[PDB]
């Protein structure tokens, strides 16, 4: 069927390039223009680029205008778009879709096929490890809580489970939030009545346990 | 007191009859003549009901003229009341005539405007010329339910004229129940073309705002320079022309191709301007002014004198109905109310008198309404 | 530059309810105006085109009407499967595309009061240099609420980052961490530290403080 | 039990909140309320299907902050309500 896979993302530093790429697969782009949508984090949806494969003409949006080069290739049937002088506002998901040229229908029917679409992200920091520091409840606290509060970790996707995996009843997770020196910070909390927290994470390959007590 | 009557009462006015008779003696040949000058179907239909109400004015009016020259009532000039029930009969006959030829136009508005492509095939003037044979046949058919015991006739007159028996014959519920189904028929009907032509009116009102909004469009782009102003004013422009086409002919598969064409040309000068080629964008702009003098103007004063056309001859008609509703609507309300009454507030008289005068007011409202009815469609 | 302009942001009920949603265009568009589903953590769909007729394969639920320069999707009945963002999309031109400020709606039930807890920073937690105060607040069905971080009886502007989760599956009780940012100076200068909460549903603030 | 009693209170961008001496109601520009108030009364607050363990003090309040962040600070006197 109509699919449209997205590749190229990831981490840049700023000031650099990256070159993203949309492969279809059910059709052929020259029957129908191709746009890229951009989402950031915690916002809307934002058209960024476009190109019409048919005649050759491209179009870009007004605060990225002078940046963004986009480009299509009928022999591999797909879409290239590179990025150049990025900034820390680039960083956001990227979509992939196909609107059909005017006359009739398929011109009607905008954006009837989503791709998965990948993330960016723009941001000058290293890689640090998971700092895990728990979170102690008061002595006198009938029922209690207990936390653990990881900070100062750089890549996005890290684990955090209690008792290895057997206490899962009453495990609130938050988002992370980025700080401004540009490390990210998490916080585990349970209601309780040995408690260990422990954090993996996956591109730094390090596991932290803790243990909490009551103060 | 008619029936025992057999002379002419003293002091009768007999100026009346002869002033109706000459009144839509007339008034029919001036609508012939009017209608000779100019066929459509309704034209058609027009003429024939003209044709029936002088056909039953010739039939009518020398009878009443032959009762006072012989001073005597239809019971006595003729031979067992004869004329009392043929008058009669002549007297429902074309009262129930006419009016379905009203209800066929009524009908006919319908298939105008209810169904276009039905009314768009091969419409025969021998369809309209059979209506009319078909209708007197059924007129009379339904008008030859007296005579026969199932029906009588008696003398409801100041002296001169017969007609049905109101009591235990129910011929004349029955032939006021048609008349007033034939009413309501006709009333649903022009309403029913009236909320038809308040819609067509407001689709071609929109058209004609979406036409303009393109010419101010195109106007400023011609004397925009900037690509700002030439951008904002092609997106508007674009706009207005896919706010046109929303309003299956053949012509109607090659104005929405022309729309198509025009919208397709818009992209391309806003493809121009993404280029930053000004004076190419404003030649686009003139070919699509070009495309417009070759598609759009057409269907629009197709549209404006059709819509022009419907509405004359719907104002007609309502006339038409309007009449047609004073002249049956006494005769209707006697038929319900109770003999002995009816009698007591002398009401019948009245009503038939309306019928009577309704002769006179079908045709000569029509030499009323002549070509130069501009200023009602004005409204 | 056509800028499109959707008035419900925030909006909660239950299945078998109706829901309206309105957008507005800056611009006159005649039928250019598309309505579009993302589920969080998953990519966007189209529901209605040309604000009239209907998607092939969406379900017969959404609905979508136009009045002058106002569109509306209607939803008839909702279900556990129509609980997703929702976003209104102009495509009157190819490089004239411009979406609106979303709307999520969300799962309505009984205003709960919301449990205050305060956490100091530990003692590793010190030893890095850095110290971190949380406020967490559990159970509380409206997520509309407010934090706020008061030293030394003392209000305090900035510094402080929060976070607040999606509804659970079992009650759609949202929970929040406010999460303050200090060094061991000023922990160490100053004495107490506390945080007040103000949310629907309480008759006075809930404070809660903690002193070293 | 049984009643039908109904309260008024003393607007239109702000919201309107009701309290028992515990949270009732609240009514936004939807309208939110608490455990047991919900499925019996309906915001006026159009109270029914009164039972016995509700006889309170039933206040009014009126939320000052445009983003609902359920900040009270204009509290009305409150009326004396008693079922059965
Ligand atoms: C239906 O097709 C025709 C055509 C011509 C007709 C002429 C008629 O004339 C006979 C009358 C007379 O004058 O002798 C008129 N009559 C009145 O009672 C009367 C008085 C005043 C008034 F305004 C209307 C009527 C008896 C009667 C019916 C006619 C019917």
């Amino acid at each position: 069927e109509v699919q449209l896979v997205e590749s190229g993302g990831g981490l840049v530093q700023p000031g650099g390039s990256l070159r993203l790429s949309c492969a279809a697969s059910g059709f052929n782009v020259r029957s129908f223009s191709i746009h890229w949508v951009r989402q950031a984090p915690g916002k809307g949806l934002e058209w960024v680029a476009y190109i019409s494969s048919s005649s050759g003409s491209t179009s870009y949006a007004d605060s990225v205008k002078g940046r963004f080069t986009i480009s299509a290739d009928t022999s591999k049937n797909t879409a290239y778009l590179q990025m150049n002088s990025l900034r820390a506002e680039d960083t956001a998901v990227y979509y992939c879709a196909r609107w059909g040229y005017w006359p009739g229908e398929p011109w009607w029917k905008a954006f009837d096929y989503w791709g998965q679409g990948t993330l960016v992200t723009v941001s000058s920091a290293s890689t640090k490890g998971p700092s895990v520091f728990p979170l102690a409840p008061s002595s006198k606290s009938g029922t209690a809580a207990l936390g653990c509060l990881v900070k100062d970790y750089f890549p996005e996707p890290v684990t955090v489970s209690w008792n290895s995996g057997a206490l899962t009843s009453g495990v609130h997770t938050f988002p992370a939030v980025l700080q401004s020196s540009g490390l990210y910070s998490l916080s585990s909390v349970v209601t309780v009545p040995t408690y260990i927290c422990n954090v993996n994470h996956k591109p730094s390959n390090t596991k932290v346990d803790k243990k909490v007590e009551p103060k | 007191d008619c029936e025992t009557r057999q002379w002419l009462p003293p002091g009768e006015s007999p100026a009346i009859s002869s002033v109706m008779f000459s009144a839509g003696v007339l008034g029919n040949l001036i609508a012939l003549a009017l209608l000779a000058r100019r066929l459509s179907l309704f034209h058609v239909l027009v003429t024939e009901l003209v044709f029936t109400d002088l056909l039953g004015t010739c039939l009518i009016s020398p009878v009443v003229l032959a009762s006072y020259a012989r001073n005597q009532t239809l019971v006595a000039l003729a031979p067992e009341s004869r004329a009392c029930t043929y008058f009669a009969f002549a007297m429902t006959f074309f009262s129930l005539a006419t009016m379905l030829m009203l209800f066929a136009m009524a009908l006919e508005r319908y298939l105008s405007i209810g169904h276009p492509y039905f009314y768009q095939r091969r419409v025969s003037r021998s369809g309209g010329l059979a209506v009319l044979p078909v209708i007197y046949a059924v007129s009379l058919l339904f008008c030859s339910l007296p005579l026969l015991d199932y029906g009588q006739y008696v003398q409801y007159c100041p002296g001169t004229w017969c007609f049905i028996r109101h009591g235990r014959t129910a011929y004349l519920q029955l032939y006021a129940t048609l008349l007033l189904l034939l009413i309501v028929s006709v009333l649903a009907c022009n309403f029913s073309v009236i909320l038809n032509l308040i819609r067509a009116r407001r689709q071609l009102a929109d058209l004609e705002d979406n036409w303009e909004t393109l010419n101010d469009n195109l106007k400023v782009i011609e004397k925009a320079d900037n690509a700002a102003q030439v951008k904002d004013a092609l997106t508007k422009m674009r706009a207005a022309a896919l706010d046109a086409q929303k309003g299956r002919s053949p012509e109607m598969k090659d104005f929405r191709h022309g729309f198509d064409i025009l919208v397709g040309q818009i992209d391309d000068a806003l493809k121009l301007a993404n280029e930053g080629k000004v004076k190419e964008a404003q030649a686009a702009a003139e070919q699509l002014k070009t495309t417009r003098n070759a598609y759009i103007q057409k269907y629009l004063e197709r549209a404006r004198s059709t819509l022009a056309e419907e509405t004359d001859h719907l104002i007609l008609l309502a006339i038409m109905t309007i009449t047609f509703a004073v002249c049956s609507l006494p005769f209707t309300i006697f038929a319900y109310m109770n003999e002995t009454s009816s009698r007591k507030e002398k009401w019948d008289l009245q009503a038939l008198r309306f019928l009577s005068i309704n002769s006179i007011i079908d045709p000569w409202v029509f030499a009323i309404l002549r070509p130069p009815v501009l200023r009602l469609m004005r409204s | 530059d056509i800028q499109m302009t959707q008035s419900p942001s925030s909006l909660s009920a239950s299945v078998g309810d109706r829901v309206t949603i309105t957008c507005r265009a800056s611009q006159s568009v005649s039928s250019a105006v598309a309505w579009y589903q993302q589920k969080p953590g998953k990519a966007p769909k189209l529901l209605i085109y040309s604000a009239s007729s209907l998607y092939s394969g969406v379900p017969s639920r959404f609905s979508g009407s136009r009045s002058g320069t106002d569109f509306t999707l209607t939803i008839s009945s909702l279900q556990p499967e129509d609980f997703a963002t929702y976003y209104c999309q102009q495509y009157l031109y190819y490089s004239l595309v411009t979406f609106g400020q979303g709307t999520k709606v969300e799962i309505k039930r009984t205003v709960a009061a919301p449990s205050v807890f305060i956490f100091p920073p530990s003692d590793s937690q010190l030893k890095s240099g850095t110290a971190s105060v949380v406020c967490l607040l559990n159970n509380f069905y409206p997520r509309e609420a407010k934090v706020q971080w008061k030293v030394d009886n003392a209000l305090q502007s900035g510094n402080s980052q929060e976070s607040v989760t999606e509804q659970d599956s079992k009650d759609s009780t949202y929970s929040l961490s406010s999460t303050l940012t200090l060094s061991k100076a000023d922990y160490e200068k100053h004495k107490v530290y506390a945080c007040e909460v103000t949310h629907q549903g309480l008759s006075s603030p809930v404070t809660k403080s903690f002193n070293r | 039990p049984g009643g039908s009693l109904r309260l008024s209170c003393a607007i239109s961008r702000y919201a309107m909140s009701w309290f028992r001496q515990e949270f009732v109601a609240v009514a936004r520009r939807g309208a939110f309320y608490a455990d047991s108030v919900q499925g019996r009364f309906t915001v006026y607050l159009q109270m029914n299907s009164l039972k016995p363990e509700d006889t309170a003090v039933y206040y009014c309040a009126i939320d000052s902050d445009t983003f609902y962040s359920g900040s009270y600070d204009y509290w009305g006197q409150g009326t004396q309500v008693t079922v059965s």
